[PDB]
């Protein structure tokens, strides 16, 4: 499987921040399989809206070279 | 009991370095005022060459 | 509110809520009728706190109202009061809820930015949140009163 | 995540209202079946790892090609993240059933579960199954209210997967 | 395209953060080289670099 | 402790105990009297309890005291009972304390590890705790029992 | 980025000439546009948080319900967003002005901004009402001739936006 | 960290020992003691900035030098760090009373404090003077018996850093 | 295989195989008649190796077969078998790979959270891939059984 | 990734069987030309920079317009991209052939490679072309078999990219 | 770290001297007890677990005070701690011996463990006595040939410690 | 070397050695013998190895010892007599090692710099380097010879 391409989008709650965070809102990244849980559990705690999840790399279903 | 990546994927996955760093910034000395004694380690840390 | 924040704690470190957090959450839900108890009394009580309350402020800070003044004008002077009712709207939520997280989401983020770009005095604002709590727990008991003002005292240091 | 209180406040703050007679019913509502939702969240903490063994028994002997090869269950590592998926499902509707209210399920369970799920190949239905199975597992723990309660948000976890 | 100057900045301040001081002498550009060209093009952010 | 854990939650977000949990430490300073009467009567009859969980656990686990088994033995079931006496003496603690933090701290973290390296198994444990709880609530009055019930149910949701 | 200068730059690196009489005369018209800008962007930068003060207010007058429960920008939090975002474009703006070229338009501000605005819930038109509301205000502070100038910038973040 | 039950936990449980009529006395002390401490609590938590204001006064009246030009407390930035000791000083010391338990005030406060503050300039003496001040003020607001209690956990922080 | 492990190992530093890489990928290709012969002999006589190493378990630890284990049924023993036969041709697929990465990715990496789940013990599990390495030997010629009995040792070790 | 071995164990693994006849038949294939390709590869690498050099040149003289102002491969930035690109394309051939399957391939080359060259503006009929250089070189330097393995993996990346 | 055959390499490197035959003979014993060396490391692999087993438990029966209340082995975390430190010391002896150099006992383990032990009051004599368990038990593990051997690395780690 | 790779390898996971890190470090050490003697054969003849490896560089490269070349005159031509030297007393290095690595440490990692502030061109190590290799590999049988055809190669990519 190996790698998950995700677009997300992450708002803002906790404050008004004086950077533009237009980098860090809505983003598009390659995160690989065995980050993925993690990465997510993550993205949902800040309070963001996962848009898009893609394999792009491995082959789902796969036992072997995983 | 898992080694050095598993480590350091722990260090990178807190939600500490999540909150200070996000996904943007290269990570830096911060001079961290809380909790006790963490500023005069961290100074020691970084006032010391390789 | 109580439960949420028990719920986050809990799941930050990925595990149930231990029995002393659902002890907690016992209590919370105890306590919560008394809590409406006391909202419902601010709430019945709307126009009053807000005609006492701008009416203390004025005339404690008539320079608001006069000539100059950011409140100057019957619809300065109105959306003066319309932020008095929002906030006492705001407060009422916080003594439902438990916290003052409701006032932190809706009115106390960014709200610098908001009355600078308004060109409204925070220490106006503070007087005006002062003379609310004075008028709020006046018209409460002695019990209720030390709960309503906890808020009314976060949200004048929010402010301030 | 927003709880019933919470989800009340906001739904009052949209239209700029106070709090009306309805409002406050609701709370009440709330406030009073709280105690109930603490023992039935007690009673699930304890028998978690029961109620997850019984329901992956169950999901996995009415579909024993889950887990024979070819299945999307097998291997350890397969099967270990199944079982992961169910304890979080379970943990997670014990924490929207604590709250009274699922939308703890739209922003951490899921949100983006399916696509991750379709893109890893899960099979959606058999992801049901085993949602169904730890509903009457939990219920058959928890009582009939309790059942009731925890089964409004198993539901909505295998809707938001169907 | 544009800003390689600063992405190419921000590359070695990254290693001088992770690796304390640059690293030419063990051709870190080269044993990183798919990773900054990752970064480059935006596949990865700050984060997955660190 | 529930005062622990009140002052380390505030200290987490570095901020002063809210009226609510002060109120929740009232409660529990309150509850003390009833709490320290419970402990007081889960440790007059310890021995009792030691004794009566450890037959229900043999009558219901027999291979444990089966030849294979790894309470085989007189040596080794005296061990198997002073690890139940251990338990029973940490619920007592976090029964005065008001939460699972002693329990956990003395008898929860690391216990995967040490009954692995002791080639204990974990269902035998949540087994004799099960036995346990089931004696524990007999001695105690429905209120009383559902609260050392609690602890008796954490401890053996993280032997499981 | 670049600015004029670097797109004539680009625009004769591409094709490996060296600088003819056009491209002398090119540099010439910005050169001699420089001052104006200088001062144009001075002004704007004394007179920043005015600017944004009567763009707000105009916003905000012409659609109130942005700003009541239930619009957009009704909190704290999500007006000081708003007027965050216009700050941001009119500082922008003054950059391109100064620049004299649109480019750090498209490669800072608008890049994502459909996406986000869309997934956030921005209502995108009234945002380009903010943009002309900002650009009346900045034209009777800046001048006449620099008015115009910076009104070419404030139409490409519109139309960017629309 | 520790409070008094852990304490008394701790104390038996390195015995092995099931509680005694001594253990029950103590933790009939402390839960006696519980109301008085959580009425201090809120008390000095409503007056937290009143302390820190009138204890910083006394403190930089006695040594104007700290805030004179050049002085440790002399910018906005170390007058502001100043303020800001002064108000960890007093959430500390309402935490250890609180606990009934000064294992805090080393935990989480004494610990390397010392060197920090000598790796910083702090002058020490003048950090306990505030520490005094702190302590007379908070004794006024919170009655004598919590007076004495608090005192001393003022005393243990001044003793730490002497 | 050792060739997957070679070729990412180079490629996380963006290299070519160092000489050593490539020798040790020639000795894993000029060994691989041999270890292709042990697999062939262990894939002959799997249920021969199955059936007696189920019986060396069966007759070292009884409880699993005993009332309140595990294993106690015939399904249950047939379900038994079933485990040991997979780790065997997990086993067969280590030898040919020259790595336990087929054994660590099919039937390691989360076998203690499974078994956990089933309620399977895991020094049980490891008295039977003990038995099934004493089998598995005993039909291989002590050059064979040397490579053989690595793999089963570092199940044996990964198991628990 | 996968290499013949793991391919196989991976086929008979989803089909939950022991190695069959077939399989140690394809093993002993794979066995048979290890040696072949562990020589294809030393060499290969002993002449990597080579290949790259004398690819790259055949490239640039086959189409002196891509280095030539206005072209893709026009500056020293763009330039070294190009090469460093070939050198990528080289090393991750020789993976593919050292492993004996091509699943290195599209696993870290192939995937999105297209769509980034297209947005970029990559030609992709001039990277075949250098793939195809690349080939010729490669083939003419190792031998006829070692070249007719190599070539394997290079028409892959080629048919990959067109 | 370092093994014997880097040894003689830095060792004849410092002198800038090709290998006499004196190296060459170093050399060849290292190679000569290679296949002791890698048998043992084997049966240690295959071993550890139970190794640790026995060790822990003749550590506490000759001290039976460490895991009972009052010893600082006494607890679930501090037991797991204690048996985590000898899979630690049992682990890094077999690496040393495997490389038959005592230099990575000096990275990756002696270095501060002093300090470490001293300031979480760590008894470093019955630290060494564990040591030594564990000596006994994989000397009479490994063999006749392989004991003496490996009781060098572990005497080695006993006396860092002591 | 390949036994100091292994146990790092080993060491990064916290595991011990797999099967497979075991038998190549059996392997190697099986192999120490041919390796010993070649180092033999590379050290007995270095003198004359780096006396035609020198000529074959200058025959092929006449700009070096030219005037204006980097190795002009007495002493520069001895500096690069002396460098070919080094570079073959540390292939005999990685040849007893079982790998580039001591290669690595002493005459790789930096060397760009090195030479770079020598003004020493790279291309010219190169040829320097593929001559020595054809010199040495001249010696050896061919079984060795493309071993240590190995280390040649990697030290000139290491120079390319
Ligand atoms: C420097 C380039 C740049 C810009 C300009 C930018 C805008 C931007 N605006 C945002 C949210 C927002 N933007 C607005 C403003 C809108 N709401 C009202 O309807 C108005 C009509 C209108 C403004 C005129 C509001 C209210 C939010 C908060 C949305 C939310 O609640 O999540 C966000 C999401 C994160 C945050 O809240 O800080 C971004 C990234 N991002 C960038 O990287
Ligand atoms: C629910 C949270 C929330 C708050 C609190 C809020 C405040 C707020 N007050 C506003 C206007 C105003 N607010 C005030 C009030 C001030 N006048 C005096 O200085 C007093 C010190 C003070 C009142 C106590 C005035 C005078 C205006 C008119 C501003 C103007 O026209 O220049 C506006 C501009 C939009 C409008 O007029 O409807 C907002 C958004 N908005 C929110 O969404
Ligand atoms: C290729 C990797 C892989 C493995 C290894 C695997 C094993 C496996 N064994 C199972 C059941 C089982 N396995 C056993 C075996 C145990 N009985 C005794 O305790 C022994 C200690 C031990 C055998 C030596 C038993 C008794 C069951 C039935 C458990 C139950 O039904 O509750 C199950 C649950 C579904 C089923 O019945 O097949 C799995 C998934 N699955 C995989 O995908
Ligand atoms: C907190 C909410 C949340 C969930 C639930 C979640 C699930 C989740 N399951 C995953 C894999 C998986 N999930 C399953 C589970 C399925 N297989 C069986 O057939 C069942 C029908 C079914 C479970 C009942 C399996 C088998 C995999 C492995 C897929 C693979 O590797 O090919 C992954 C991929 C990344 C990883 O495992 O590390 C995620 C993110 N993620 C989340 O953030
Ligand atoms: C170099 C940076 C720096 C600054 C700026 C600074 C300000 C400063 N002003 C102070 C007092 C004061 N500051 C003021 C000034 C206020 N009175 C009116 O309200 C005005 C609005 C306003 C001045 C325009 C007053 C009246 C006091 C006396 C407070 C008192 O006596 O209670 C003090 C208390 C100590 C002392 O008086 O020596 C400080 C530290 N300190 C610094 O290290
Ligand atoms: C605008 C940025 C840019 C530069 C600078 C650039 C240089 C450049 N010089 C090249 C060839 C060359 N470059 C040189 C120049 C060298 N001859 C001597 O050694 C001198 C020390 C030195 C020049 C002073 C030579 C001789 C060649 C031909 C080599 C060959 O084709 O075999 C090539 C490859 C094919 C070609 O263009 O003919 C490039 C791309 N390309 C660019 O896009
Ligand atoms: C590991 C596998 C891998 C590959 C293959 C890969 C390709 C790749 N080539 C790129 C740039 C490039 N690639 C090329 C090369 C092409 N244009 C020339 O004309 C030639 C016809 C042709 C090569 C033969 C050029 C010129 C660029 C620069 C694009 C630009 O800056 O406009 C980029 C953009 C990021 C950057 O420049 O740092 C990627 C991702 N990336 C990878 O991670
Ligand atoms: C306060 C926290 C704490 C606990 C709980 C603890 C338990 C503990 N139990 C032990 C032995 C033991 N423990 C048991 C008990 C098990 N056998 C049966 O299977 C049952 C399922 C189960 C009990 C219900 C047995 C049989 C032994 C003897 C094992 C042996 O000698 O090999 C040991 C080894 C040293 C000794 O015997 O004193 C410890 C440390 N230690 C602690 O510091
Ligand atoms: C063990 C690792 C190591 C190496 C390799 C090393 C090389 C080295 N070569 C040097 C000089 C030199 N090296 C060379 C050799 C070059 N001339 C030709 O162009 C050839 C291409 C090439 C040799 C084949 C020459 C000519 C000098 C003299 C340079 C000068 O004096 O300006 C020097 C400066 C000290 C001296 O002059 O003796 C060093 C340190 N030092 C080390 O510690």
């Amino acid at each position: 499987t190996r790698l998950f391409k995700v677009t997300a989008l992450i708002p803002s709650y906790k404050k008004v921040r004086g950077g533009r965070e237009l980098q860090n809102t809505y983003f598009t990244k390659l995160v690989e399989y065995d980050r993925w849980f993690a990465e997510q559990q993550r993205i949902q705690k800040q309070g963001g809206k996962i848009l898009s999840v893609k394999m792009v790399a491995g082959k789902p279903g796969l036992n072997t070279g995983v | 009991t898992q080694g050095f990546k598993p480590f350091i994927n722990a260090i990178l996955d807190s939600k500490e370095y999540g909150e200070v760093f996000g996904d943007g910034t290269v990570p830096y000395n911060r001079y961290p005022t809380l909790p006790a004694a963490n500023f005069p380690n961290t100074e020691i840390l970084y006032n010391q060459l390789t | 509110s109580v439960v949420t924040k028990a719920i986050v704690s809990a799941d930050a470190e990925a595990r149930y809520l231990s029995p002393g957090e659902l002890d907690r959450i016992r209590g919370f839900v105890s306590s919560g009728e008394r809590r409406l108890r006391v909202a419902q009394t601010l709430t019945e009580s709307r126009e009053r706190i807000i005609k006492q309350a701008g009416d203390q402020l004025f005339q404690k800070r008539p320079d608001l109202v006069s000539p100059g003044g950011n409140a100057y004008g019957a619809e300065r002077t109105a959306s003066c009061l319309r932020d008095l009712d929002y906030y006492l709207r705001l407060v009422t939520f916080g003594i439902v809820a438990g916290d003052v997280t409701p006032i932190e989401e809706i009115g106390v983020i960014g709200v610098k930015e908001m009355y600078r770009n308004l060109e409204v005095p925070l220490p106006g604002m503070v007087e005006a949140v002062k003379a609310m709590k004075s008028v709020a727990t006046g018209l409460l008991s002695g019990d209720d009163s030390a709960e309503v003002g906890y808020y009314f005292d976060y949200l004048a240091g929010a402010l301030a | 995540m927003q709880d019933a209180i919470t989800s009340v406040i906001n739904t009052y703050d949209v239209q700029g209202k106070y709090f009306d007679t309805s409002a406050f019913d609701k709370l009440k509502a709330y406030y009073a079946t709280g105690e109930l939702r603490v023992r039935a969240a007690g009673t699930i903490s304890a028998n978690a790892a029961t109620i997850i063994k019984e329901a992956s028994a169950k999901l996995f002997s009415n579909q024993p090609d889950l887990v024979r090869p070819g299945g999307n269950a097998y291997t350890t590592r397969r099967y270990a993240a199944c079982v992961r998926d169910m304890d979080y499902f379970l943990r997670y509707a014990t924490y929207a059933m604590l709250a009274g209210d699922t939308s703890i399920l739209d922003e951490r369970v899921l949100n983006g579960l399916k696509e991750t799920y379709n893109s890893l190949g899960v099979p959606i239905s058999s992801t049901v199954q085993g949602i169904q199975a730890m509903k009457e597992v939990t219920g058959s723990l928890v009582g009939s209210g309790a059942a009731k309660e925890m089964g409004v948000y198993f539901d909505y976890l295998s809707s938001g997967l169907s | 395209l544009a800003s390689r100057t600063e992405f190419d900045a921000l590359i070695r301040a990254a290693y001088r953060q992770v690796f304390e001081r640059d690293m030419d002498s063990y051709r870190i550009t080269e044993v990183f080289s798919v990773l900054e060209t990752k970064l480059r093009n935006r596949e990865i952010t700050t984060k997955e670099f660190i």
